[PDB]
């Protein structure tokens, strides 16, 4: 199983970013999302395609449908410059997306 | 909980390592434990997984038959044996809690708690 | 597994009134219209049975004195099973009855039951009627003998009677629809046997197993969002009494006296 992500996305601070995750009929699975600041451990920001862990700001909204699950950052600001990894579990073996860097100008 | 990795160090290809991830609290017994590695300049990649009681063990294809995982809830620890290492296994190896106690539930949670990964360099 | 939830909630017990309930068939011989007097372990009429609520997670280790009467309102299937045993630990053989969605599994093992045993329940988005159950009951299950699998035992009031006599564990049930707001109904209904397991163990305490949803996820707590639906279960105790048990023309028990 494979997941595809764009190499990078760039948005201006305060705008809305959108990191996408396309997979083979991914919409039938649960796609969790992670955030990794440069040189730090990943932080789960979205799980079950919609739900955030406690402490993750409500501006972190994601969705899953069909073959593509997308993560959208409302009010993108300076601390959101990091790598974002889509994730799904196929045949009890998890698969991580490529990782789309987000740059906050 | 908080996880601290240990046991990752320099090794020549074909060596063997025993990674250890000792949890902060004893509620480690309730998390399925996951090993995930970040290549030095590449993206994040799953490696292995174990159920909460250790009865369900799954590996990625790139490590199947070479790695063997185990956990010891009495010592609130997670272990990864690296048998017959190759060069393409150099990474920084994270231990991440899942939350679901069995493999049928792994998809319903995420790797919420991540220990600060320990670097594994497999080279001459 | 073995996540423990109940930090400090210690609200004092509340008792309802099992009006005339927990009367079973103490025989496997069909009887026509006749008033039969039986001397067996029955739940006394109008006895104070404890009123537990699932929403306080209410998984207390309760005594199994001589046999218990278990009844749960349970508009949705959250009361999932029981962990009858003497110590509910290793070095002591214990019993576990749980039913997933389509079958009940009964096992008698040297269980290492968790302090707060229950089941996590999730509905996968591919089929919102899957109800994938995860077992948070025991940490280790080994060195054991018995294993039984059949159709599941289970606002849909559901009543049970577990009594452990001379090596047989006997289970009775009668699942009936209920519209009453909070407490037991007044009408008479006779429980009839489900199984008769050749267990042969020592049972002195028992604990029920809830089906809790994981509503939210704080990163490291494991005890964050285990919401517990909405249900209530009712635990009474059997005592040796002599009923006069009236059988219908069709062989059914329509009334009784204590």
């Amino acid at each position: 199983y494979e997941l595809t992500q764009p190499p990078s996305v760039s948005v201006s601070p305060g705008q809305t970013a959108t990191i996408t995750c396309s997979g083979d009929k991914l919409g039938d699975k649960y796609a969790c999302w992670y955030q990794q600041r440069p040189g730090q451990s990943p932080v789960l920001v979205i799980y079950q395609d919609s739900k955030r862990p406690s402490g993750i700001p409500e501006r972190f909204s994601g969705s899953n449908s069909g073959n593509t699950a997308t993560l959208t950052i409302g009010g993108t600001q300076a601390m959101d410059e990091a790598a974002y990894f889509c994730q799904a579990w196929d045949s009890n073996t998890g698969v991580f997306g490529g990782g789309t860097k987000l740059t906050v100008l | 909980v908080q996880l601290v990795e240990s046991g990752g160090g320099l090794v020549k290809p074909g060596g063997s390592l025993r990674l250890s991830c000792a949890a902060s609290e004893f509620t480690f017994s309730s998390y399925s434990m996951n090993w995930v590695r970040q290549a030095p300049g590449k993206g994040l990649e799953w490696v292995s997984s174990i159920s909460s009681s250790g009865s369900q063990i799954y590996y990625a294809d790139s490590v199947k038959g070479r790695f063997t995982i185990s956990r010891d809830n009495a010592k609130k620890s997670l272990y990864l044996q690296m048998n017959s290492l190759r060069v393409e296994d150099t990474a920084v190896y994270y231990c991440a809690t899942n939350g679901g106690a069995h493999s049928s539930t792994w998809s319903f949670y995420g790797m919420d708690v991540w220990g600060q990964g320990t670097t594994v360099t497999v080279s001459s | 597994q073995c996540v423990n939830l109940t930090t400090r909630t210690q609200l004092p017990p509340a008792y309802t009134n099992s009006f005339t309930r927990g009367v079973y068939y103490p025989d496997k011989v069909f009887r026509s219209s006749v008033l039969h007097s039986t001397q067996d372990l029955f739940l006394p009429f109008f006895s104070n049975v404890t009123w537990f609520h699932a929403k306080r997670f209410d998984n207390p280790v309760l005594p199994f004195n001589d046999g218990v009467y278990f009844a749960s309102t349970e508009k949705s299937n959250i009361i999932r099973g029981w962990i009858f045993g003497t110590t509910l630990d290793s070095k002591t053989q214990s019993l576990l009855i749980v039913n997933n969605a389509t079958n009940v599994v009964i096992k008698v093992c040297e269980f290492q039951f968790c302090n707060d045993p229950f089941l996590g329940v999730y509905y996968h988005k591919n089929n919102k009627s899957w109800m994938e159950s995860e077992f948070r009951v025991y940490s280790s299950a080994n060195n054991c003998t018995f294993e039984y699998v059949s159709q599941p035992f289970l606002k849909n009031l559901r009543e049970f009677v577990f009594k452990n006599i001379d090596g047989y564990f006997k289970i009775y049930s009668k699942h009936t629809p209920i519209n009453l707001v909070r407490d037991l109904p007044q009408g008479f209904s006779a429980l009839e046997p489900l199984v008769d397991l050749p267990i042969g163990i020592n049972i002195t305490r028992f604990q029920t197993l809830l089906a809790l949803h994981r509503s939210y996820l704080t990163p490291g707590d494991s005890s964050s969002g285990w919401t517990a639906g909405a249900a209530a279960y009712y635990v009474g105790y059997l005592q040796p009494r002599t009923f006069l048990l009236k059988y219908n023309e069709n062989g059914t028990i329509t009334d009784a006296v204590d």
